[PDB]
């Protein structure tokens, strides 16, 4: 599994 | 609808009698929502796994409206940085990637 | 193309002279790949942020073929559990969510 983001 | 990807694909959902915002996340197997009170039975599920696991409550066959489409699927309830609609519910609404 | 979501949307890409597999991930802002050697200039970027940040090398305007579509975009190179094609490159190939 479960993948998102963010710098 | 057709959703382009220049911004994060956040949509309105209706669940457990509440309106919430959630991210359509093709990188997620499962749907995880926080701050929702669902009725009926559940079982714990361990998710994540990197650094440790996170324990959530797994509710099955939950009625949920995603962007107008009324569907049924498993909803994991527990802390999440952002509410996530995973592939398990995207299949239900008939959501595909297209190019 | 039309990719349904019953399985993880893993596609073949060509980058830095190699064939790799990566996950089409609408939940990811950026594209992160590991074990590729890209030519030319880069700058460090801090990504993630939960529990600490991960430092990666940001390469700009990288030619990449994603599922037969030759495009150009930023590729972050660094360790990642799965190679991820994020929204930055999905826009380039004209990939949308549809239901």
């Amino acid at each position: 599994r479960v993948l998102f983001e963010a710098m | 609808p057709q959703i382009t990807l220049w911004q994060r694909p956040i949509v309105t959902i209706k669940i457990g009698g509440q309106l919430k915002e959630a991210l359509l996340n093709t990188g997620a197997d499962d749907t995880v929502l926080e701050e929702v009170n669902l009725p009926g039975r559940w079982k714990p599920k361990l998710i994540g796994g990197i650094g440790g696991f996170v324990k959530v409550r797994q509710y099955d066959q939950v009625p949920i409206e995603i962007c107008g489409h009324k569907v049924i699927g498993t909803v994991l309830v527990g802390p999440t940085p952002t509410n996530v609609i995973g592939r398990n519910l995207m299949t239900q609404i008939g959501c595909t990637l297209n190019f």
